[PDB]
C-alpha cells in the first residue's frame, strides 16, 4: 500500500444532476399511463381524471422526491355518482420519497368557489399494494383541520413510477382510517395501529373527453425542494390561473445559478 | 446535363487558406543576400529606389479638378502621384476599377475620388446634395479599419452634407440610421448577411457604388464572401439594368488581371498596377527563419534575435514589436526589458538630459494599468484590446511624441490606429485559431498591414521591417512581400452554403441558374486560367472549354449536400431547386448547412435546458474544437458544478463547449489560454445560432421550447441567468446594491407596490430608495386586457389592448422596445398565434390595439393564455389568462335553403316579348337559383333576400324585380346600391343596354354631385349608386319627395355590411326601411348577398319573410366550383412567394392546361415578376408558347400601342399582366386579348379584384397578404376580396366547372377552409362609426333627444345582432334591460363627443339640437373631426397656403394610398412647391395629398398611379373648400372667405392666383399668353372680342382646335348684374338692410362646366357677398346656381348711422376672371 506513490484526488459528483437528467425524460412515460382496476367492485364514487393535467403533473415531477396537487371538481349534471376532476392546484411544497410537506392552508381562490374539493394526487417512486400510512395520516389530518373535506368524497390518487410507465390507483379513507390517522404522530413505515382496513380503493378512469387546468402560487412557484428552509407549515399563499413549471426549472433552484458565478 | 459526376469538395480545398502558395519559385530583388547563423537563417532584401517620373507625368493641382470635387480636397495643394495617375479614371468615368498598389501608397484617396464622382450625380442647382437618392458601400476586412474609415471619410465629406456610418449590430430593430447614412462602411460578412435577407422595402436598391478594400482577401478563407458579394451584385445589375460601379483596392500580387476580369474591369481602361517602389517610404526587409525545432530552445533563440535586433536601434529608432496574444505583449516587453537590465543596456533607450523620463514616470504613476506601470518608466509599452480607451490613447500619444522607444502590440493596433514606426518586428508568425482548433500561420492581410506600419511617411528616409518565423516559411513570406504570392480562390469549401444563399434569394432556381451564377465567381476565372491548380486536366479543359460540365458537377455535388441536409429539395432529372424554411434560416442567420441538419434532427418540443445546451454545443461551427489534456482538470472543476447538468463525459468536445457557454453566461474567469480563446470563439456565434433555433421552434408553435430558447438568447446577450436581479440590466446601477437586493430573495414584482421609503427599508440601504424606485419604473412593463368576440362556435376573434406601464427614457430604451405576443393553448404547449410587437418612443404613453383569430372547440377549453415577453430584457413578461367560463357562443347556424330541382325556367316565362328580348339571344333558360326565386321576385311584392355564392347570377333576380316594377308603374323609380364604384360602372353599362336601349326607360348613374344627382333621381327609372352618394342624397328625405316615392330598393353585395365600409351601407338600408314605415305606401326591398350563415338576421332586419329569404350555401353555385387550398409552411413572405412560383405553373398545367387562367398576386411588382416566371417555366418545359392562341402577326398591332416592354414580350408569349400603374388603354388591351382567347394567362394585382371585366376557368390566388407601407406591416386579404377573387372562376356559357387554387401561409389554411367551404357570418361595426350619422340625423330632426337616438338604433342590423351575439358587441347578457343600458351608453358617448366638438347642443342632458358646425358637416358630408379641426385651424388671416394645409389634413385623406417608392419622388416634389410649410414628413397620406394638390394647381408633371391618386383627392377638395367658406363666413371673415372662393376656381381650372386666365382655354401654353399680354390681351373676353382673322395670327393656330376653344369661350360665364337696395332711404338702425341682386346670363347653360383637368363633371356655383373691406367683415352671403336669369335677396342688420360703404362681390367657384365687384352706400336716415 502507498501513502503517496498512488495518490488520487476525489472529485465531487452531486446528486441532483443525475435526477435532473432523469426528469428530462419523464415525457416518455405520459404515453404509457395505466389505471389499476384491481378492485373487483367499487366503493365510493367514480372519479374521472383528464389526461392533459395528468400528463403535465407527471412532467413537472421528480423520480424520487414526491410532489402533490390538490384535486377540485364537480359532478356532471347527469349523475351525482361521477366526479369529474376539473382542476389541480400546486401549492408551495417539498417532499421525500415517502411523504409530502404541504402548508396548513388549503387553496383559496374565487375561481375555485363553484367546485368541491376531491382530495389530492401525489407521485411515488414505487408501486405499492397498500396505501401508505403516511398518506393515511396526511389525509386524516387535513380532514380534521378542514370540514370541507368529506371522507366519503375526498380521495388520494397515487401516481407510481413503474419502469417505462406510470400506474395510477385511487383510495379513500374509511372512518377507522380517519380516526387512526388524525392521532398518529409516528411518521415511520410501520407505525402503531396502522391497518389495511383504514382505506379502500375507489374507481378511477382517465379521459380525453374534457380538459382540466392548473392553479399555481401567485408570487412564488410551487417547488420548495431546493429552498427547504424557506418553506414552513404555516406559510400563506395566493393562487393564479397559470401552468406549473417543471421540477428542475431555474426559478426552483436559484442558488445553483448564483453559486456557480461565485467560482 | 445528364452524365453528371459527384465530386469530393473537401479534396479540392486548399487547406492552408491564405497560407497556400501556388508559386514554386521566388525571385529576390537585386541586392538580396542570405547569411547563416547558429540556429537560423537571415535574408536581407534592400529598400527599393522610387521609379523615375515616367514621361513628364505631372502631379495634378487640386485646382484642375472639377469644382464640385475640390471641397473633398480642401487643405491640399496637389494630388499625390497615384491619385494623379488615377484622376481621369476615378472622377471622369464610371469605369469599374482595380487598383493594385503597396499598402499606404494612396488607394484610399482614390476611393474618395470615386465617392466624389458618385456624389456629383446628385448635386442640385441650389448647391445641395440629394442625399436620399443614393448610397455608397465601403467594404473593409476588419472592424477597426471600418471605424477608422468612418472617421476619416466623415471628416473629408462633412462639408457636402454626407453622413458616413458603420453598420450596427441589431438589424432587426435599428434601420432608421441606414436611411440617413449615405456611406455605409462594413465588413464583407455584414453586407453578405444584409443582402441575403429580402428586406421588403430595402435600401440596397439605392447602392450605386461598392468599394472592395483589400480585395486580395480573396485568397483568405474569408474570400468566398467577396466572391458571393460580387457575383450577386453583377447578376443583380443584369436583372435590374441599373448599373453599380465596382472599385477594387488590392495589394500587388499575382493574378490581379484575373481579379480584374472578376470585377468586370476593362484592363485597357480601369486596371492600374503600381509596384512596390511606390511605397510611401522605402522598405528594407529582414526575414529571420529559425531552424531550431525544439520548443524551449526555439523560444530562447527567438528572444535572443529580438534582443539583438532591438539593440541595433536602441536610442536611434523607435521599434514596434507585433506579438499575437494580449498576455504576450507584456511577457515580451518584460523579457526584453529584463534582458536590457541584466546587460546594463536600459540606458540607451532613455538617456539623461531629456524630460521624457519624467513624463514616463508621472504618466506611469497615474496610469493604473499594472503592466504599463512596470514598463513605462523604462520606455517600454504594451498596446492591446483589453485596455482602457484613454490608456490606449496614452500609448498612442506617447509613441507619437517619441517618448516610448519600444512598443509591443497586437494586430488590432495595426488595423485600427494610424501609428507608424521606423522599425517594425513581427515576433513569430504563429497564432492560435479556435475555429481551426490549432496554431496556424498569421493571415497574409495581417502580415501586410503590420509591415505596412514600418517607416513613418515624412520622418524616415527608409523603414526597417524584420519578420521572424520558422525557416520553412521563409519563401512564403518572401513571396507575400515581394509581389509574388498569387491570389487564389478559396471558394469550393464554401460552395454549398453560398449556393443555398442564392437559392433562398430566388436568384438561383435550378442547376442551370447555378452554373450561370458560378460563372461570375473568382473561382471560375482561376479555373479557366489555371485548371490543374483546381483539379482539372488540360485535356479535360480542352474537352470542356467553358468548363460547363465541371460547373454542372460542382453544382450537382453541392445541391446533393444541401438536399441531404434538408435545406433544399433537389430534383436531379429537372435540376430544380425548391427552397425550404430550414434553408432560409441557414442563409439568413449565417449558419452552415450541417448545423441546421443537426438542429432539425435533434430539436423536439419536449427538450429541456440540458438538451438545448447540448444541441447548441453540437454545432458544426465548433467541429474542430478538441479537449486538450492540459485543459481537463480545469474543465472538470466547472463540470462538477455547472447549473445546467451535462450528460456527456469531459472526453467529448461537446461538453467543453457546453461548459464554456455556461461559464461565459456566469461571467467566469478561466486560466488556460486555449480555453479563453475558445470561449470567445464559441460565444461570439452563440447569439445568432440561438436566434436561429428560436425562429425554428417559434414558427413550429412549440411553446415551452420557444420560451427556453428566447430566454437563452437573452442570457447570452445580457451575460446573466434568469435567477439574477433584472435590475442588473441597468448598467448604471451599482452592482453592490443589486447584490444586496438579491440577498433578500423576495420577488422583484413586489417592488412595484412599495415606495422609495419602503424600498430603501427593505434593502436595508435607505440612502437611495428613490434611485431604485426610479429604476423599478424604468423596467419595461405592460398591462393587458382582452375583448373576446366570437365569430362562430369554433373561431374566436380577440382584441388585445396593450397599455404601457413604465416610464420611458431614451438613454435606457432607445427609440423602440420590441416584444413577442404569444397566444398559447390550455397546457402552454402549443403557440396558437404569435406576432412581433414594436413599442415606439412616440407612442410609449398610448394604448395599442392588436386583433387576431384563434380556433376554439366544444366543449370549450378552460382557458388560453396571452404572453407578452420582451425580445431583449430578461424577466420582462406579462401573462394574461383568457378564461372561457362566461364566453357566450353564437347559436349554430341554420341549414341552407334547399335548392329544389325545378324544370329550368324558360325566358318566355316573363310573358312579355319586349321583356324577353333582353335575354333570349343570350341563353334559353335561367339557372336553378333564378328559376327558384322568380315567382316571388316577379309575381309578388314581398321584400326578398337572395344569398348565394358570387357567380350565381343574382343580378338577374334584381332585374326580375325591376321588370315587375315597370309593369306596375310606367314611371317607377328603382334605386340600386352596390358597394364598389367599378361594379356600379359595369352594372350601368349592362343596365343601360337592357332598360334604356331596349326598353326605352331612363337609366342613370349617380355622380356624387347633389344638383346633378337630384336631377338624375327625378328623371331616371333605374338609379345606380354607391352607398355614400345615396347616403348624402337620402339624409334629406323629409324635404326630397323623389327619395320617398321610390318604388323599389335593391342592395347588392349586402354581406359587405360586415366589412371596412359596411356602416354607411347599413345606415342607408335602415333609413329605407324607416321611410317605408313612415310613408304608408311600402318601398319594396331586394337584398343580394354571398352565402350567409346568419342570413335570417339580415332578412328580418330588412323585413324579409322566411318564405322570401333564399339562403343558399356555396355548394349550389350553378357552375360547380372546385376549390383547393395549398399551405406553405414558410413565414418569410418573399421566400414563401418564391416557393409558390413553380406551383403556380404546375397548378396551371394540372387544372387548366387549355382554358383561361387568372393569377392574383399581392403587389404591382409581382404581376410582372410572376408573368415572367410563368414564361420561364414554360420554356424550360416541353410546352413553350402554349399560352398564345393567335398568330404573332395578328397581335403585333395591339403590341405596338403599349409603353411597357416587358408587357409586350410576355403578351407575345401568351401571358398578360394587370396592375394599377398601367394606362387604362393598356388594361383594356390586355383584357380584350384575354377575352379573345388570344392570351391564356393574366396575372392581376389584388387591388384590381373588384374592377375586372374578365372571367376564367382557373383562378390561382398566390399568397393572401399584402404589405401596407403606412403601418410597415403585412395585412391579410379581407375575406370579401377572397370571395370576389374566387368568384372570377366562373364561366357559365363555356365551362362545366370553375377551379381555384388558393396558396397561403400554412397558419391561414384552416381559416380559409372554415370561411370558404361554409357560409359567412357577418356582423355590424356601426357602433364604431356613429358620430357622422347621428350628427346628420340631428340636423334633419330625426333625432331630437336621447330617447330618439335609442329608437333610431332599433332600426339597425347592429341592434338585431346584439341579441344574437352579445359578446361580439361587448354585451354580457341579452336581457331587454341589458340592451337598453348598452344602447344608452352608446348614445351617451356619441352625443357627448358631438357636443364637445361643438356640432350639437344638449339641453337638460336630454334634448339635442344642431350647431352651425354640425350643419356644415352634414350638408357637405364631411367627417365631424375634419370640421372641428377646421374650426381650430382657420384664423381670419388664413392664406391660400394655409388653406391647402388645413384641407390636406382633413380626415377624408388619411386613407389615400401610400407607397414609399414615391417617398424619394415626393422628396423632390417638395423642392419646388411655390408655398412654404414647416416640416417635410415621410409618407403620411396627408403630405402626399398636399403634394399632389401642389402638382395639380401648378400642373407640375404627369405621374402614373399618382394620377389616380390626384383624381381621388380632387373628388373631395371642393366640398372641403366650401366647408371652409361656410366656416369663415359664419365667423364674419371677408378676406379668407374670398381666398377660399378663389381656391375653388384654382382647383377647378388647375391654376394659381397670379396666373393668366388664358390658361383656362384649350390648347394654350405659356408663350401664347406672354405674347397675348405682349399685344394687350389678358382676359377671356379680350380674346373673344376680336375678328377671327386677326386672332389666328395673334396665336399659334390650328383650325379644328379653335372649335374646342370656341365651345369654351361660349361656355365661359358672361353674367350682367343688376342690384337695388330695397327702400333704404327710409332705413332705421338695428333693422332691415335688404339688397336685391339680379343675375342675367346671355344664354350659357348648355351643360357642365368646361374643366377637362377636373375628374368630376361640375356645374357652375356662385356666391353673392356683401362685405366691408376696412374691417375685413363678412356682412352677408348667399350661395346660388344660375340658369340664364335669377334674382336673390340678401339680409343684413343695420349696425350704425352713416359713413357706410359696402363692397358687393360676385364670386365663382369654377372659373377665374369673371368675378365681379361693385360698391354701394345708402345711409341710415
Ligand atoms: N447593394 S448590391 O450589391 O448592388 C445588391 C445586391 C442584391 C440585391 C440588391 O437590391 C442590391
Ligand atoms: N390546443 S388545445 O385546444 O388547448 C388542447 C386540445 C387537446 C388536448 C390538449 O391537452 C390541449
Ligand atoms: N405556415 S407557418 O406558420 O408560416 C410555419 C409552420 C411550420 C414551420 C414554419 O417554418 C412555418
Amino acid at each position: 500500500g502507498p501513502l503517496g506513490s498512488m495518490t488520487q484526488t476525489f472529485s465531487s459528483k452531486t446528486e441532483w444532476r443525475v435526477r435532473a437528467i432523469s426528469a428530462a425524460n419523464l415525457h416518455l412515460r405520459t404515453n404509457h399511463i395505466y389505471v389499476s382496476s384491481d378492485d373487483i367492485k367499487e366503493t365510493g364514487y367514480t372519479y374521472i381524471l383528464p389526461k392533459n393535467v395528468l400528463k403535465k403533473f407527471i412532467c413537472i415531477s421528480d423520480l424520487r422526491a414526491q410532489i402533490a396537487g390538490y384535486l377540485y371538481g364537480v359532478s356532471p349534471p347527469d349523475n351525482p355518482q361521477v366526479k369529474e376532476i376539473r382542476c389541480i392546484v400546486m401549492v408551495p411544497q417539498w417532499g421525500t420519497h415517502q411523504t409530502v410537506h404541504l402548508p396548513g392552508q388549503l387553496p383559496q381562490h374565487e375561481y375555485l368557489k363553484e367546485m368541491e374539493p376531491l382530495g389530492w394526487i401525489h407521485t411515488q417512486p414505487n408501486e405499492s399494494p397498500q396505501l401508505s400510512p403516511q398518506d393515511v395520516t396526511t389525509h386524516a389530518k387535513i380532514m380534521a383541520d378542514n370540514p370541507s373535506w368529506d371522507g366519503e368524497k375526498t380521495i388520494i390518487i397515487t401516481c407510481s413510477f413503474t419502469p417505462g410507465s406510470c400506474t395510477l390507483t385511487a383510495y379513500k379513507l374509511t372512518p377507522s382510517g380517519y380516526e387512526w390517522g388524525r392521532q398518529n404522530t409516528d411518521k415511520g413505515n410501520n407505525p402503531k395501529g396502522y391497518l389495511p382496513s383504514h382505506y379502500e380503493r375507489v374507481q378511477m378512469l382517465l379521459s380525453d373527453r374534457f380538459l382540466g387546468f392548473f392553479m399555481v402560487p401567485a408570487q412564488s412557484s410551487w417547488n420548495y425542494n431546493f429552498m427547504g428552509v424557506r418553506h414552513d407549515p404555516n406559510m400563506k399563499y395566493e393562487l393564479q390561473l397559470a401552468n406549473p413549471k417543471e421540477f428542475y426549472h431555474e426559478v426552483h433552484r436559484p442558488s445553483h445559478f448564483l453559486n456557480f458565478a461565485l467560482l | 446535363l445528364a452524365p453528371r459526376q459527384v465530386l469530393d469538395l473537401e479534396d479540392l480545398v486548399f487547406t492552408q487558406g491564405s497560407h497556400f502558395m501556388a508559386n514554386k519559385r521566388c525571385q529576390l530583388p537585386d541586392g538580396s543576400f542570405r547569411r547563416q547563423r547558429k540556429g537560423y537563417e537571415e535574408v536581407h532584401v534592400p529598400a527599393l529606389k522610387p521609379k523615375p517620373f515616367g514621361s513628364e507625368e505631372q502631379l495634378l493641382p487640386v485646382e484642375k479638378l472639377p469644382k464640385y470635387a475640390q471641397a473633398g480636397f480642401e487643405g491640399f495643394k496637389t494630388l499625390n502621384r497615384i491619385q494623379s495617375k488615377l484622376y481621369r479614371a476615378a472622377l471622369e468615368t464610371d469605369e469599374n476599377l482595380l487598383l493594385c498598389a503597396p499598402t499606404g501608397a494612396g488607394k484610399t484617396n482614390v476611393a474618395l475620388m470615386c465617392m466624389l464622382r458618385e456624389i456629383g450625380k446628385h448635386i442640385n442647382m441650389d448647391g445641395t446634395i440629394n442625399v436620399d437618392d443614393f448610397k455608397i458601400i465601403y467594404i473593409a476586412p476588419m472592424r477597426s479599419l471600418v471605424q477608422e474609415m468612418v472617421g476619416s471619410f466623415g471628416k473629408r465629406l462633412a462639408t457636402y452634407g454626407i453622413t458616413v456610418a458603420e453598420l450596427t449590430g441589431d438589424h432587426q430593430l435599428c434601420k432608421e440610421e441606414i436611411s440617413a447614412t449615405q456611406i455605409i462602411v462594413c465588413t464583407p460578412e455584414k453586407w453578405d448577411i444584409i443582402t441575403r435577407k429580402g428586406g421588403e422595402r430595402t435600401y440596397t436598391q439605392l447602392v450605386r457604388l461598392i468599394i472592395l478594400d483589400e480585395i486580395h482577401l480573396l485568397h483568405d478563407d474569408r474570400g468566398p464572401v467577396l466572391e458571393a458579394l460580387v457575383a450577386r451584385a453583377i447578376r443583380n445589375i443584369e436583372m435590374t439594368q441599373e448599373d453599380v460601379r465596382l472599385i477594387g483596392l488590392s495589394a500587388t500580387l499575382p493574378n490581379y488581371e484575373d481579379v480584374a476580369t472578376f470585377l468586370r474591369v476593362d484592363p485597357a481602361k480601369g486596371l492600374f498596377y503600381f509596384d512596390n517602389s511606390f511605397r510611401p517610404v522605402p522598405l528594407e526587409q529582414t526575414y529571420v527563419g529559425i531552424t531550431e525545432k525544439k520548443a524551449i530552445k526555439r523560444f530562447q533563440i527567438m528572444n535572443e534575435i529580438v534582443y539583438e535586433k532591438i539593440m541595433e536601434h536602441a536610442g536611434k529608432n523607435q521599434v514596434l514589436v507585433f506579438v499575437h496574444s494580449r498576455k504576450e505583449t507584456g511577457k515580451t516587453a518584460r523579457a526584453i526589458r529584463d534582458m536590457c537590465l541584466e546587460k546594463d543596456t536600459l540606458g540607451l533607450f532613455l538617456r539623461e538630459g531629456s524630460a521624457s523620463t519624467e513624463v514616463l514616470r508621472t504618466e506611469a504613476e497615474q496610469c493604473k494599468n499594472l503592466e504599463l506601470k512596470d514598463l513605462l518608466p523604462y520606455g517600454f509599452a504594451i498596446h492591446h484590446a483589453g485596455m482602457t480607451r484613454v490608456d490606449r490613447t496614452l500609448v498612442e500619444d506617447l509613441f507619437a511624441d517619441k517618448h516610448i522607444q519600444v512598443l509591443v502590440s497586437t494586430a488590432t493596433l495595426a488595423w485600427g490606429v494610424n501609428l507608424p514606426a521606423h522599425t517594425v518586428i513581427i515576433k513569430g508568425t504563429q497564432v492560435y485559431s479556435p475555429e481551426k482548433g490549432r496554431w496556424t500561420e498569421l493571415g497574409a492581410l495581417d502580415i501586410l498591414q503590420m509591415l505596412g506600419r514600418a517607416g513613418r511617411p515624412q520622418y524616415d528616409t527608409k523603414g526597417e521591417g524584420i519578420l521572424i518565423t520558422s525557416h520553412g516559411e521563409l519563401q512564403y513570406y518572401l513571396s507575400l512581400l515581394n509581389q509574388q504570392l498569387p491570389i487564389e480562390s478559396q471558394m469550393v469549401s464554401k460552395l454549398p452554403d453560398m449556393l443555398n444563399a442564392e437559392i433562398v434569394l430566388g436568384n438561383v432556381q435550378n442547376a442551370k441558374d447555378a452554373v450561370n451564377w458560378l460563372g461570375y465567381a473568382y473561382l471560375y476565372i482561376r479555373m479557366l486560367r489555371s485548371p490543374t491548380l483546381y483539379g482539372i486536366s488540360h485535356d479535360d479543359l480542352k474537352g470542356d472549354p467553358l468548363l460547363d460540365q465541371r460547373r454542372l458537377d460542382l453544382v450537382h455535388t453541392a445541391a446533393l449536400m444541401l438536399d441531404k441536409n434538408n435545406l433544399v429539395k433537389y430534383d436531379k432529372k429537372t435540376g430544380n431547386f425548391q427552397v425550404t424554411e430550414l434553408g432560409r434560416i441557414a442563409s439568413h442567420y449565417y449558419i452552415t448547412n450541417d448545423t441546421v441538419q443537426t438542429y432539425n434532427q435533434l430539436l423536439k418540443p419536449t427538450l429541456s435546458e440540458i438538451e438545448l445546451f447540448r444541441v447548441f454545443s453540437l454545432s458544426s461551427e465548433f467541429k474542430n474544437i478538441t479537449v486538450r489534456e492540459e485543459e481537463k482538470l480545469e474543465l472538470q472543476k466547472l463540470l462538477e458544478r455547472v447549473p445546467i447538468p451535462v450528460k456527456e463525459s469531459i472526453e467529448e468536445p461537446s461538453a467543453k463547449i457546453n461548459v464554456l457557454l455556461q461559464a461565459f453566461i456566469s461571467q467566469l474567469k478561466l486560466e488556460g489560454f486555449a480555453l479563453m480563446a475558445d470561449m470567445v470563439y464559441v460565444t461570439q456565434s452563440a447569439g445568432r445560432l440561438m436566434r436561429a433555433i428560436f425562429e425554428i421552434v417559434l414558427n413550429r408553435g412549440w411553446a415551452q421550447l420557444t420560451d427556453k430558447t428566447l430566454n437563452l438568447c437573452k442570457m447570452i446577450d445580457k451575460r446573466m441567468w434568469q435567477s439574477m436581479c433584472p435590475l442588473r440590466q441597468f448598467r448604471k446601477l451599482p452592482e453592490e446594491v443589486v447584490k444586496k437586493i438579491e440577498k433578500k430573495n423576495f420577488p422583484f414584482e413586489r417592488l412595484y407596490d412599495l415606495n422609495h421609503n419602503e424600498i430603501g427599508e427593505l434593502i436595508r440601504m435607505p440612502k437611495m430608495g428613490k434611485t431604485i424606485h426610479k429604476y423599478v419604473h424604468l423596467f419595461p412593463k405592460l398591462e393587458l386586457s382582452v375583448h373576446l368576440q366570437p365569430i362562430t362556435r369554433s373561431t374566436l376573434k380577440v382584441e388585445l389592448t396593450i397599455t404601457p406601464d413604465f416610464q420611458w427614457d431614451e438613454k435606457v430604451h432607445g427609440s423602440s422596445e420590441a416584444f413577442w405576443i404569444l397566444v398559447e393553448d390550455v397546457d402552454s404547449e402549443v403557440i396558437l398565434h404569435h406576432e412581433y410587437f414594436l413599442l415606439k418612443a412616440k407612442y410609449a404613453q398610448d394604448e395599442h390595439l392588436i386583433t387576431f383569430f384563434v380556433p376554439v372547440f366544444e366543449p370549450l377549453p378552460p382557458q388560453y393564455f396571452i404572453r407578452v415577453v420582451s425580445d431583449r430584457w430578461l424577466s420582462c413578461e406579462t401573462q394574461l389568462p383568457v378564461s372561457f367560463r362566461h364566453l357566450i357562443l353564437p347559436e349554430k347556424y341554420p341549414p341552407p335553403t334547399e335548392l329544389l330541382d325545378l324544370q329550368p325556367l324558360p325566358v318566355s316565362a316573363l310573358r312579355n316579348s319586349a321583356f324577353e328580348s333582353l335575354y333570349q339571344d343570350k341563353f334559353p333558360f335561367f339557372n336553378p337559383i333564378q328559376t327558384q326565386v322568380f315567382n316571388t321576385v316577379y309575381n309578388s311584392d314581398d321584400n326578398v333576400f337572395v344569398g348565394a355564392p358570387t357567380g350565381s347570377g343574382k343580378t338577374i333576380c334584381a332585374e326580375f324585380a325591376i321588370l315587375r316594377m315597370l309593369l306596375q308603374s310606367s314611371e317607377g323609380r328603382c334605386v340600386y346600391i352596390t358597394p364598389m364604384e367599378a361594379l356600379a360602372e359595369q352594372v350601368y353599362m349592362d343596365w343601360y343596354e337592357k332598360f334604356q336601349d331596349r326598353l326605352n326607360k331612363k337609366v342613370v348613374l349617380l355622380t356624387g354631385e347633389t344638383s346633378t344627382d337630384l336631377k338624375l333621381l327625378g328623371k331616371g327609372n333605374i338609379i345606380i349608386s354607391t352607398p355614400e352618394k345615396w347616403d348624402i342624397l337620402s339624409r334629406r328625405w323629409k324635404q326630397r319627395k323623389n327619395v320617398q316615392n321610390i318604388n323599389l330598393f335593391v342592395v347588392d353585395e349586402v354581406h359587405l355590411i360586415g366589412g371596412e365600409n359596411g356602416p354607411v351601407l347599413e345606415v342607408i338600408c335602415s333609413r329605407m326601411r324607416y321611410i317605408s314605415s313612415q310613408i304608408e305606401r311600402p318601398i319594396r326591398i331586394v337584398a343580394l348577398s354571398s352565402s350567409l350563415s346568419n342570413a335570417k338576421d339580415v332578412a328580418h332586419w330588412l323585413g324579409c319573410s322566411a318564405t322570401s329569404t333564399f339562403n343558399f350555401h356555396p355548394n349550389v353555385r350553378p357552375v360547380p366550383l372546385e376549390l383547393h387550398i395549398q399551405g406553405f409552411n414558410i413565414s418569410h413572405t418573399q421566400t414563401r412567394l418564391l416557393s409558390m412560383a413553380k406551383p403556380v405553373y404546375h397548378a396551371i398545367t394540372k387544372h387548366s392546361p387549355k382554358k383561361p387562367v387568372i393569377v392574383f398576386v399581392p403587389s404591382r411588382k409581382q404581376t410582372r415578376l410572376t408573368a415572367i416566371d410563368i414564361l420561364t417555366t414554360c420554356a424550360a418545359d416541353i410546352q413553350r408558347q402554349r399560352f398564345l392562341h393567335c398568330t404573332e402577326k395578328d397581335l403585333i398591332p395591339y403590341l405596338e400601342k403599349l409603353s411597357d416592354s416587358t408587357l409586350k414580350e410576355t403578351l407575345l408569349n401568351g401571358v398578360g399582366y394587370l396592375h394599377e400603374g398601367l394606362s387604362p388603354m393598356e388594361r383594356r388591351l390586355v383584357e380584350q386579348l384575354f377575352s379573345s382567347g388570344a392570351i391564356q394567362v393574366v396575372v392581376a394585382s389584388r387591388s384590381l379584384c373588384w374592377g375586372m371585366n374578365v372571367a376564367a376557368h382557373l383562378v390561382i390566388i398566390m399568397d393572401t397578404q399584402y404589405y401596407n407601407g403606412k403601418i410597415h406591416a403585412y395585412v391579410d386579404y379581407p375575406i370579401y376580396d377572397v370571395l370576389q377573387m374566387v368568384g372570377h372562376a366562373n364561366r357559365p356559357l363555356q365551362d362545366d366547372e370553375g377551379r381555384c387554387v388558393i396558396m397561403c401561409q400554412g397558419s391561414k389554411k384552416d381559416f380559409f377552409k372554415k370561411f370558404l367551404y361554409e357560409p359567412l357570418p357577418v356582423e355590424s361595426h356601426l357602433d364604431h362609426c356613429m358620430h357622422d350619422h347621428f350628427n346628420a340625423e340631428i340636423v334633419t330632426k330625426t333625432i331630437e333627444n336621447k330617447q330618439d337616438a335609442v329608437d333610431y338604433l332599433t332600426w339597425t342590423f347592429l341592434y338585431r345582432r346584439m341579441t344574437q351575439n352579445p359578446n361580439y358587441y361587448n354585451l354580457q347578457g341579452i336581457s331587454h334591460r341589458h340592451l337598453s343600458d348598452h344602447l344608452s351608453e352608446l348614445v351617451e358617448q356619441t352625443l357627448s363627443d358631438l357636443e364637445q366638438s361643438k356640432c350639437i347642443s344638449i339641453e337638460d342632458e336630454m334634448d339635442v339640437a344642431p350647431l352651425n358646425l354640425g350643419m356644415i358637416a352634414a350638408y357637405y358630408y364631411i367627417n365631424y373631426t375634419t370640421i372641428e379641426l377646421f374650426s381650430m385651424s382657420l384664423n381670419a388671416k388664413t392664406k391660400v397656403r394655409g388653406l391647402i394645409e388645413i384641407i390636406s389634413n382633413a380626415a377624408e385623406y388619411e386613407n389615400i394610398p401610400i407607397r414609399h417608392h414615391e417617398d424619394n419622388l415626393l422628396r423632390q416634389l417638395a423642392q419646388k412647391v411655390p408655398h412654404k410649410l414647416n416640416n417635410p414628413k415621410f409618407n403620411d397620406p396627408h403630405v402626399k395629398t398636399n403634394l399632389l394638390l401642389q402638382a395639380h394647381l401648378s400642373r407640375m408633371q404627369l405621374s402614373a398611379e399618382l394620377q389616380s391618386d390626384t383624381e381621388e383627392i380632387l373628388s373631395k377638395a371642393i366640398r372641403l373648400i366650401q366647408a371652409c367658406v361656410d366656416v369663415l363666413s359664419s365667423n364674419g371673415w371677408l378676406s379668407p372667405a374670398l381666398a377660399a372662393m378663389e381656391l375653388a376656381q384654382m382647383v377647378t381650372q388647375a391654376m394659381w392666383s397670379k396666373d393668366s386666365y388664358l390658361k383656362q382655354l384649350p390648347h394654350f401654353t405659356s408663350e401664347h399668353i406672354k405674347r397675348c399680354t405682349d399685344k394687350g390681351v389678358e382676359s377671356v373676353f379680350d380674346i373673344m372680342e376680336m375678328e377671327d382673322e386677326e386672332r389666328n395670327a395673334l396665336l399659334q393656330l390650328t383650325d379644328s382646335q379653335i372649335a374646342d376653344v370656341a365651345r369654351f369661350c361660349n361656355r365661359y360665364p358672361n353674367i350682367e348684374l343688376s342690384y337695388e337696395v330695397v327702400d333704404k332711404d327710409s332705413i332705421r338702425s338695428g333693422g332691415p338692410v335688404v339688397v336685391l341682386v339680379q343675375l342675367e346670363r346671355e344664354e350659357e347653360v348648355t351643360g357642365p362646366v368646361i374643366a377637362p383637368l377636373f375628374p368630376q363633371k361640375r356645374e357652375e356655383g356662385w356666391w353673392v357677398v356683401i362685405g366691408d373691406a376696412k374691417s375685413n367683415s363678412l356682412i352677408s352671403i348667399k350661395r346660388l346656381t344660375l340658369q340664364q336669369k335669377a334674382k336673390v335677396k340678401l339680409d343684413f342688420v343695420a349696425p350704425a348711422t352713416g359713413a357706410h360703404n359696402y363692397t358687393l362681390y360676385f364670386m365663382s367657384d369654377a372659373y377665374m376672371g369673371c368675378d365681379q365687384e361693385y360698391k354701394f352706400s345708402v345711409d341710415v336716415k
